[PDB]
């Protein structure tokens, strides 16, 4: 399963 | 399966004296967690997080150690103030698996009342000119640690204590309002203790 | 033995279309298992395993919506980077992101990854201690800057440990004949004369799984690569592996040399010469 | 300088109609959700989005709705309303960072079976004791709004034509004297001098949020609108 | 910024034997960036029904691909690999040698 977290650069 | 459990409704301190709001939780992985504040008639907004490294602070006062062992972020504060009264919400951040939600508990208000240093307890009655026959009782300048009695009777109807601030030099007044629909209703009876 | 679970992201800025393209594939040690296509008409996480088809509506709706953040996260970090760089929109980049976790044969957590290229160059990426960043210039120490402040690496790390690798042990049961089998090299030598005086002798290994495997030629039982032709690991398309490695001997001295062949489902390494 | 605007502030609905809550934001945010809250406690998540045109179901989601037509825009939509959706609704943006969630002012909505039983209050001005004045050299003014339905209510007062925040006390929240009517109270307390002069004039003003001009009336009783209603007394020696 | 070439290998699934249905397969490894363009050709010519694998990348960030077709292999009939990226000048043809 994915990571539900969605760091930018 | 993942959730947060907080101190159960109004949590009454007097000023000075130090806060312990509880918050325990379930979490599947590794813990996330944060403190959410809403004062009267305000947004929610962020107050603390859990993160570090060790265990330890962030905010205002206000600090909470999150202990991962027995699962506790609670709420702490060295000396609560009057403006420290607000509704104090603990929070669970899932995103290890699934998408990126705050898991609110159900929140803890904090009362923080005066401490009154010369009380002067009275029952006034007033009236209202425009009306005929329309009173009003008025319990005031009590200490913040007496009970103020609630309705027992049908159209006899009292309000739960407020804070009054006289920008005049030092000035908290704790105060109580009762009024009814009976013919004849005495003042001093009502406000009697239990 | 050790298992691994991986996601690779590829986007791609287009100067000649409306959008870019973002393209996510799920691994399980050599086995892909779920896609995602930007430009593909279901717009949702696709199954391309046999064993991942027995997850739920939840499970499929969950990766969607996590895979197009995903793809909206790294569509924003085309725009990031070209004006980190000081770039036009003229040209086209890419950004590639790796992130998963290794487990031991007792199945328990042993490294993470989490790491980015732009344009095929190191970005950055998260060290063995998962506590820290490998930022190359100073591009990504503005992207290390904006992690640190929001505790990414912590928060990865409960990822990392905890349900990548719950999900590769759910993964690894469920697909238990295809991921836990061990499938040996079928091994052959082939002998083709290139000259006179140079022949190449070939040491094939065929329809092995998993991927990994170890084709050494040695000449006088002394290690040879100097002369050691070593084509890349390539998929035969049914789940197995194929490899070959070559080497030009002179002509009459073939049986002096021998390949090596190292492999998981192999109880003993095979020594092969050519007769 | 992250700021989260809500409309409207209050509503009043029927049980059955449509209501559309909106939600504003220009902190170029991509996540935005809604919550509501009960009686001063908890904050469920109902949906939520993460970009324009997409939107996310939370963990309350049945009989709601939502609408995200762009990265600005965020609608919260009850086809049939219910009483269960009484309640407080509060909007929310952040960036990736989605811990951090700032939060709008809030909707108080109050859904009803008919809009009949929505009544403006009666608002009393009860002025000081003698006693208070002679013995403690202060005059506390109550101001006391009752009868009113349902408690989409602000209380303010005003001395010399100006607003006061200093002495002044009101109720946190408004009591329900019977299933229909509420009552809110307030204390005013200036010294005895300030009472005493003729020149002061002192007024409580109440806000009472009703129905809106778009909701049908009948004819008979005058429509339980949006007002103000005050109060007032003067200083006496 | 950065331009690798790609590695080509054009194998067969199962070893060939004539008359056997069986699986063409071409490998593409090892370029960058992504853009690719592959064509398995029969006797020359471009053949309609062929699938690709999902792109995906190796440790060294390199790119990947396998383009595969469902194929009877014959004794006169000759298979290859079409392929062209901006590396390339013009378009890589690389025959199926089925006796490597």
């Amino acid at each position: 399963a994915l990571w539900g977290f969605f760091p930018v650069l | 399966m993942d959730s947060v459990t907080q101190t159960e409704g109004l949590v009454t301190l007097t000023e000075g004296l130090p806060v312990m709001l509880n918050c325990t939780y379930q979490s599947t992985y590794s813990p996330f967690l944060f403190w959410y504040v809403q004062h009267l008639n305000e947004a929610p907004k962020l107050l603390l997080k859990s993160f570090t490294d060790n265990k330890r602070p962030e905010h205002q006062g206000f600090h909470a150690t999150l202990h991962k062992s027995s699962s506790s972020f609670h709420l702490q504060k060295s000396s609560a103030q009057l403006s420290d009264s607000a509704l104090y919400y603990c929070a669970l951040f899932l995103a290890s698996s699934s998408f990126s939600k705050l898991v609110f508990g159900q929140g803890t208000s904090l009362s923080v009342v005066p401490n009154i240093q010369n009380p002067e307890p009275a029952v006034y009655q007033l009236k209202d000119p425009r009306s005929q026959d329309s009173t009003l009782c008025l319990f005031t300048d009590f200490d913040s640690q007496i009970n103020v009695p609630k309705t027992m009777e049908s159209g006899t109807f009292i309000t739960d204590k407020t804070v009054l601030d006289m920008k005049a030099m030092d000035s908290k007044s704790n105060g109580a309002i009762a009024w009814s629909n009976q013919t004849s209703f005495t003042c001093q009876d009502i406000f009697k203790e239990t | 033995g050790s298992h691994s679970m991986r996601y690779f992201f590829t986007s791609v800025s287009r100067p000649g279309r409306g959008e870019p393209r973002f393209i996510a594939v799920g691994y399980v040690d050599d086995t892909q298992f779920v896609r995602f296509d930007s430009d593909a008409a279901s717009q949702r996480m696709e199954p391309r395993a046999p064993w991942i088809e027995q997850e739920g509506p939840e499970y499929w709706d969950g990766e969607t919506r996590k895979v197009k953040a995903h793809s909206q996260t790294h569509r924003v970090d085309l725009g990031t980077l070209r004006g980190y760089y000081n770039q036009s929109e003229a040209g086209s980049h890419t950004v590639q992101r790796m992130y998963g976790c290794d487990v031991g044969s007792d199945w328990r957590f042993l490294r993470g990854y989490h790491q980015y290229a732009y344009d095929g160059k190191d970005y950055i990426a998260l060290k063995e201690d998962l506590r820290s960043w490998t930022a190359a210039d100073m591009a990504a120490q503005t992207t290390k800057h904006k992690w640190e402040a929001a505790h990414v690496a912590e928060q990865l790390r409960a990822y990392l440990e905890g349900a990548c690798v719950e999900w590769l042990r759910r993964y690894l049961e469920n697909g238990k004949e295809t991921l836990q089998r061990t499938d040996a090299p079928k091994t052959h030598m082939t002998h083709h004369a290139v000259s006179d005086h140079e022949a190449t002798l070939r040491c094939w290994a065929l329809s092995f799984y998993p991927a990994e495997i170890t084709l050494t030629w040695q000449r006088d039982g002394e290690d040879q690569t100097q002369d050691t032709e070593l084509v890349e690991t390539r998929p035969a398309g049914d789940g197995t592996f194929q490899k070959w490695a070559a080497v030009v001997v002179p002509s009459g001295q073939e049986q002096r040399y021998t390949c090596h062949v190292q492999h998981e489902g192999l109880p003993k390494p095979l020594t092969l010469r050519w007769e | 300088e992250a700021a989260v605007t809500q409309s409207p502030r209050s509503k009043v609905a029927v049980t059955g109609g449509k209501v559309t809550l909106s939600c504003h934001q220009t902190n170029n945010h991509d996540y935005m959700y809604w919550y509501r809250q009960d009686t001063g406690h908890g904050l469920r998540l109902i949906h939520y989005s993460y970009v324009a045109d997409s939107t996310e179901k939370g963990d309350i989601p049945d009989g709601y709705k939502a609408s995200r037509p762009s990265q600005e825009n965020f609608s919260l939509i009850l086809e049939l309303a219910s009483l269960s959706q009484t309640a407080v609704y509060f909007c929310a943006s952040s960036d990736w960072v989605s811990y951090e969630q700032y939060f709008g002012p809030g909707t108080r909505l109050t859904v009803l079976e008919d809009l009949r039983n929505v009544t403006p209050p009666k608002v009393s001005l009860f002025e000081p004791s003698k006693a208070e004045i002679a013995n403690k050299q202060k005059a506390t003014l109550v101001c006391l709004a009752r009868g009113f339905f349902p408690d989409h209510v602000e209380l303010s007062w005003w001395v010399n034509g100006k607003e006061v925040h200093s002495g002044v006390s009101t109720d946190p929240q408004a009591y329900k004297e019977s299933n229909y009517s509420y009552a809110l109270s307030s204390r005013l307390r200036v010294s005895a001098t300030f009472w005493h002069n003729p020149r002061n004039h002192f007024r409580c003003q109440v806000q009472f949020h009703g129905l809106s001009e778009e909701d049908k009336w009948p004819e008979g009783s005058p429509k339980p609108v949006t007002q103000n209603i005050s109060a007032e007394a003067w200083g006496r020696a | 910024m950065i331009q690798r070439t790609p590695k080509i290998q054009v194998y067969s699934r199962h070893p060939a034997e004539n008359g056997k249905s069986n699986f063409l397969n071409c490998y593409v490894s090892g370029f960058h960036p992504s853009d690719i363009e592959v064509d398995l050709l029969k006797n020359g010519e471009r053949i309609e029904k062929v699938e690709h694998s999902d792109l995906s990348f190796s440790k060294d960030w390199s790119f990947y691909l396998l383009y595969y077709t469902e194929f009877t292999p014959t004794e006169k009939d000759e298979y290859a690999c079409r392929v062209n990226h901006v590396t390339l000048s013009q378009p890589k043809i690389v025959k199926w040698d089925r006796d490597m």
